[PDB]
């Protein structure tokens, strides 16, 4: 809850603009790479960072 | 290491011993008899060193 | 079902012998550098996983800084289990220990 | 599915079924 | 030769002459508790020195 | 219909530290209901009397606060918990 201010901007900045983000790890362990993505897709992904999980098995977990 | 994947067990100690001939005959998935590793066409020959019961090998599903 | 109960009773009794009572601990009253470092690290790891926070975040985003802030105000809900070479141990809450 | 966050690490019976 | 006597087989194996120490440890059926700093690296456990010389317990408010 | 007392070794996330009992319920016990369990012997229908075994042995059994051992690598805690399962075993 205290992190989405910086992590959202890091996801938006992408892998080739420091400070930035290179990967997103969902609760289930999916490793979505930010390398081959456009800025619009990165904004869509960043807006879904702190979205509560829909799965009970990972309801105690958050993305990375 | 992933901090979101805790491990519940832990190795406390190890001890050394001889692997008796009776147990290996039971744990084994297959024994090797032909000293030819793979036949023509590059396929691993069953009963050889590269057997599908010893593990997946070069895009071939493990028989075990 | 009965073998497991015997094992459980044996293990719990052996642990109860190990535990040094609160009025017999003879170790240092201060907190060692390693103890403070691991307290901060574990508290930061917990905070990073949406653990409840007992301090006010003055616009802080570093979990380690949150842990340091809680350690300054002695609001960390952790316990150090100091181990003697025999295997007997002592329990000190972070509040009881005095930093530096 | 079948994770340490979902299933118990070890489960033992304490007493006989009653 | 100086280290010939020690409870941790992994240390003596990792130092030198791995096979002689391994034979001595397997013929004596020795069991090591993973207490040496070198022994815990083989199995991949937290060390027993410094920050690994104690445990950390949480105080959960509700029984 | 049979009540079986069991002790399970279960994990606890940091988000459930203030409510460890409800955390054990929502993590390990609620998914265990209405599903046949091989280590019990039937269709688990419910649980009752959940109690956490304390990490320090010198505390009483009536203490509201207990100790949970945190994993060295992760922030997760692990503890033994006793509970009576109501199960229909066919």
């Amino acid at each position: 809850a205290y992190n989405i201010a910086e992590l959202r901007q890091a996801v938006i900045n992408g892998p080739d603009k420091w400070p930035g983000a290179t990967q997103i790890q969902n609760e289930d362990g999916s490793l979505v790479s930010l390398i081959g993505m456009s800025v619009e897709q990165r904004k869509a992904l960043a807006n879904q960072l702190l979205t509560p999980s829909s799965n009970v098995s990972t309801h105690t977990l958050n993305k990375k | 290491m992933d901090i979101s994947k805790p491990v519940g067990s832990e190795i406390t100690s190890v001890d050394f011993g001889i692997l008796t001939a009776k147990e290996i005959r039971n744990l084994s998935a297959k024994q090797i008899t032909n000293p030819t590793v793979l036949d023509n066409l590059g396929h691993p020959v069953s009963g050889g060193l590269y057997d599908l019961a010893l593990g997946a090998f070069l895009r071939n599903l493990c028989s075990t | 079902p009965e073998d497991f109960q015997q094992h459980e009773q044996i293990r719990r009794k052996t642990l109860k012998e190990k535990a040094i009572p609160k009025d017999q601990r003879a170790t240092t009253p201060y907190m060692t550098k390693y103890e403070r470092a691991r307290i901060l690290g574990t508290r930061a790891l917990q905070i990073s996983m949406n653990a409840p926070v007992f301090v006010d975040l003055e616009g802080e985003t570093d979990p380690l800084r949150i842990a340091m802030k809680e350690l300054a105000e002695k609001k960390i809900p952790l316990v150090i289990r100091r181990y003697l070479p025999d295997g007997s141990f002592e329990d000190w809450s972070v509040e009881e220990l005095i930093v530096d | 599915t079948a994770t340490t966050l979902n299933t118990p690490v070890v489960i033992h019976a304490t007493q006989l079924p009653q | 030769q100086g280290m010939e006597t020690s409870t941790s087989s992994f240390m003596k194996m990792s130092y030198e002459t791995t096979c002689q120490f391994l034979t001595k440890a397997v013929l004596d059926n020795e069991r090591e508790q993973l207490d040496s700093p070198s022994a815990r690296i083989v199995v991949g456990k937290l060390n027993n020195v410094g920050t690994g010389s104690f445990d950390v317990l949480a105080k959960v408010p509700n029984a | 219909i049979v009540r079986v007392p069991i002790a399970l070794y279960v994990s606890l996330a940091p988000m459930y530290l203030e409510n460890p009992l409800q955390g054990v319920m929502k993590q390990h016990l609620n998914p265990l209901v209405m599903k046949y369990n091989n280590k019990v012997g039937g269709v688990v229908l419910g649980y009752e009397g959940l109690k956490i075994l304390d990490a320090d042995p010198l505390s009483k059994e009536d203490t509201s606060e207990k100790l949970i051992k945190i994993t060295p690598d992760t922030p997760f805690g692990f503890t033994w918990c006793h509970v009576n399962l109501y199960v229909w075993q066919p």
